[PDB]
RNA sequence: AUUUUGGGCAACAGCAGGUCUGUGAUGCUCCUCAAUGUUCUGGGCGACACGCGCACUACAAUGUCAGUGAGAACAAGAGUCCGAGCGGCACUUCACAAUGUCGCUCCCGCUUGAUCAAAAGAGCGGGGAAACCACGGAAUCACGUAGACCCACUUGGGACCGAGUAUUGCAAUUAUUGGUCGCGCAACGAGGAAUGUCUCGUAGGCGCAGCUCAUCAAACUGUGCCGAUUACGUCCCUGCC
RNA sequence: AUGGCACCACAAGACGUGGAGCGUGCGGUUUAAUUUGACUCAACACGGGGAACUUUACCAGAUCCGGACAGGGUGAGGAUUGACAGAUGGAGUGUUCUUUCUCGAUCCCCUGAAUGGUGGUGCAUGGCCGCUUUUGGUCGGUGGAGUGAUUUGUUUGGUUG
């Protein structure tokens, strides 16, 4: 189902990575891993 | 004495920062009546994120994965509460959640 | 406790072997400790080694271990 | 811009913003099983605030700063004069210039 | 409040969110960064901006605006937050500030390759061990172009790269288009406490 | 779209008040129509008289006469 | 014992690729409200001659069925925010409704003990905050042992479907999903010319985490359980320096 | 040519597609809509695409404006919000209206201007990302060589993967 997410970075349903209370676009997520602490695992 | 099992639990965004934390407080608290049975560390929890990258339209629809492991250190003390509270006067940094609990 | 059912077996024996010798270092002396071991090693199913894995980290993209989503060529 | 909801809100904003000197929010339309929210940083509501603000900002006088849907509102020199007049009180408006303990 | 995974998450995010806000805001103070000490009774924020005199000042200077802002924003009851300047010395050591500066050079309609090349000489002179600056964006009545601007070395293979280069990207809409100033500053590896014994570092007694 | 929202004409004044000299010392109120309690537009409205109901066109009360 | 392991990182140019489907990066270039804005409503992209691309499954004793086996990976989950539910209060109120407040339980996420049912399904009381403490001392899939089929569509197979009950959702009505019992012998007996990948507890099978997620994956990204030819060369082919 | 090198080399083979049935994706093929991108490897479970609405771009219908800021005029002896009840709404939205009371400039109106816009181009463009190419490479410096481009270095021999 695709109309209730409204990306909190971006208002978006599309482009937003749905993961763990986050609501950022895929790009936005790619931008953010450092301040958060995610480093490549694979 | 009427000890308190104090559990000071330290969970941290890296192992790094917290060990520094852990140690120093304990050193500080100890000296002397603070009496501790050695630090046990519960499972490092891991957060995984794989993303669809690229807006290939055309070109490879290939995908990339970032991770955050989160490190848990516990030390238990059979110690005085006021003394605990006396040493507990450390403002401490972030990335190191430190919880202190008094069960038995 | 352990599947790896077999891998468990090989584990058991290994532990067993370990049991023999440790008991023996204390409860005997070398020549029997050494023979027991020798004889054991001689017919050993991996007392001191690992079948290092079971079941592999995927290859993402393909979602596999060596292989690969078909190349559909054209 | 048009509203029939106006000056009271206009006052609410100006004053509250002026006393502090600032307001910051999260840009919002109200939602966690909501009804007393109005919007945050005011008891007022986001529609009125946003629209009224759009007026205020759009002719200079006030700053809004951006990041990730937020508006960090800082009241400007001209704004102090205006809003001091509008908030009918002595020349030498507080807003962002009170800084004895830094704000 | 949040649970433990999430607790960390807020903090990570909190760090990002602030960092961005300040980057936009402290455009004219050479935003280089913040540090957050969550503290007893305070939320402490130390200001690495090059122009921290000017971030400081008096009357309303930045801090004043910010404190209020941030409170209001972050759902503070006032004043449970404190910002402190950081005199981030030798202002040329920063991709961020320099990007911000460079952005301003571009904004200051400086000739670009000339600018970059000067600034990098300043950046390097301010101790950068390398700098690499890219001008991506456009040319012609409108067609696209890029050009590369390096000085020093850059660290182009391995983790140390990650250790050693700081970057900052900016978009300038000029006659039209988008131009990307995209900054890499490589500091020297006399990083001391930030470690020095790098991949290669073998050195004899 | 071209529009202007339905209203009742209001040109030529407010003819809902009616006090006189002989109202003075006998009546203070003297208004055309019946009154409004329960509106949040309080005691100044005199409801719509319409079909045996007194209606409040703002505060939407149904009142009866 | 080999540039040891799997990765991660990684030069330089290069490719109007793709990138208007992120972008609160945007040229130039459009509508701006009798707009293509915005909401709302309702629809659609999901419509079946067909041509494909992946996947998945069956065709089956090497199996299917009935039962029986003391098999754990790896890894989830309880948001905030003073008319949700509940409650108290407040005031209105002949009685209602009302409104408002406050508080709880927070618009209360995983969930356990277990009763009553064909059955799925209905439930007091409990319990657990990512918790190695409750859902985790059980309980992971193909194992191994006793029983139907004396290998024939046996029904292999279930596409196919019919009432029937439960659940999702504002809404399924382009059946949300389950459930149930019947119920099938569709195709399908392993697939041509072609053809795809692959050389270590691994191929590969086999299964399970984890999220998309109101509700729903054969996807996604992992986890496991089980468990191997010769190749180790050659440089042909086919391709890169 | 030579010398290597690689399981989208091959090679031993190893399993499997293809045919089948089911799906999704795609092509196609209707519509009002089927937003489209993207099609050798490097489209084609990709488009963070696991579309009920929503999503979503598209249709149809319908109101809403969030039409900033001016200029000017209109507007409170009243714009107008709001509206029962019906009338007219998909629709107890007054949308519109009869009716009429609320309500109250915060109006409307134009004349400028203006914007939300998932409104277009990705050959107009950053950024980003795919591909190059998974390839072992790349330099410049001074020095050298050559008129030059250029070149060397940096390779002929060994060794290395």
């Amino acid at each position: 189902g695709k109309g209730s997410r409204h990306c909190v970075i971006c208002s978006n349903q599309k482009a937003v990575i749905r993961k763990y209370e986050l609501n950022v676009c895929r790009q936005c997520f790619r931008e953010n891993a450092a301040n958060i602490g995610f480093s490549k695992l694979r | 004495q009427e000890t308190q099992r104090v559990l000071v639990k330290m969970t941290s965004r890296n192992a790094k920062a917290v060990e520094n934390v852990m140690t120093e407080l304990l050193l500080h608290a100890r000296n002397e009546k603070v009496v501790l049975r050695g630090p046990v560390r519960l499972p490092t929890r891991t957060l995984k994120v794989t993303t669809r990258k690229t807006p290939c339209g055309n070109g490879t629809n290939t995908w990339d994965t970032y991770e955050l492991k989160i490190y848990k250190r516990l030390v238990e003390l059979r110690a005085p509460t006021e003394l605990v509270k006396k040493i507990t006067s450390f403002p401490i940094d972030a990335g190191v959640d430190v919880a202190i609990t008094i069960p038995h | 406790r352990g599947s790896g059912q077999v891998a468990q077996a090989y584990a058991v024996r290994q532990a067993i072997a370990k049991g023999i010798i440790a008991y023996y270092q204390k409860y005997h002396n070398e020549i029997e400790k050494a023979a027991l071991k020798d004889k054991y090693l001689e017919y050993d199913k991996f007392l001191l080694i690992a079948d290092p894995r079971r079941c592999e980290p995927k290859k993402w993209g393909r979602h596999s271990a060596r292989t690969r989503f078909t190349k559909s060529y054209r | 811009m048009t509203t029939y909801v106006p000056k009271s809100s206009r006052d609410d904003v100006y004053r509250f913003f002026f006393t502090e000197g600032v307001v910051s929010c999260k840009k919002d339309p109200l939602g966690t099983w909501k009804g007393t929210l109005g919007g945050k940083t005011f008891k007022l509501p986001t529609l009125q605030v946003m629209q009224l603000m759009r007026s205020l900002k759009s002719r200079g006088l006030i700053k809004e700063q951006f990041a990730w849907r937020h508006f960090y509102w800082t009241l400007n020199d001209e704004g102090i004069n205006y809003m001091r007049k509008y908030l009918y009180l002595g020349a030498d408006a507080v807003p962002n210039t009170h800084k004895v303990d830094h704000k | 409040p949040l649970s433990k995974k999430r607790m960390m998450v807020r903090d990570g995010v909190f760090y990002a969110e602030l960092f961005e806000f300040l980057k936009r805001e402290l455009a004219d103070d050479g935003f280089a960064g913040v540090e957050h000490r969550v503290t007893p009774t305070r939320t402490e924020i130390v200001i690495r901006s090059t122009k921290t005199r000017e971030v400081l000042g008096e009357k309303g200077r930045r801090i004043r605006e910010l404190t209020a802002c941030l409170q209001q924003r972050f759902n503070y009851k006032e004043g449970k937050l404190q910002l402190f300047a950081e005199r981030v010395e030798v202002r040329g050591l920063s991709a961020m500030a320099q990007a911000e500066s460079l952005r301003f050079k571009l904004l200051s309609n400086l000739q670009v390759r000339r600018a970059a090349m000067g600034i990098i000489r300043y950046v390097m002179e301010s101790g950068a061990k390398g700098c690499e600056v890219t001008i991506g964006g456009k040319i012609k009545g409108q067609r696209a172009k890029s050009m590369t601007f390096r000085d020093g070395y850059m660290i182009k293979s391995g983790t140390a790269h990650k250790h050693f280069v700081d970057t900052a990207t900016r978009h300038c809409h000029l006659r039209a288009g988008t131009i990307g100033v995209n900054v890499k500053i490589m500091r020297p590896q006399s990083m001391i406490e930030e470690d020095e014994v790098l991949p290669d570092v073998i050195t004899v007694i | 779209k071209p529009i202007h929202r339905h209203k009742l004409e209001k040109m030529r004044a407010l003819k809902y008040f009616k006090v006189t000299e002989n109202d003075d010392g006998s009546f203070k109120v003297e208004r055309t129509r019946d009154e409004c309690p329960n509106p949040n537009c309080g005691a100044g409205v005199f409801m719509a008289q319409h079909k045996g109901r007194k209606y409040c066109g703002k505060c939407h009360l149904t009142y009866t006469m």
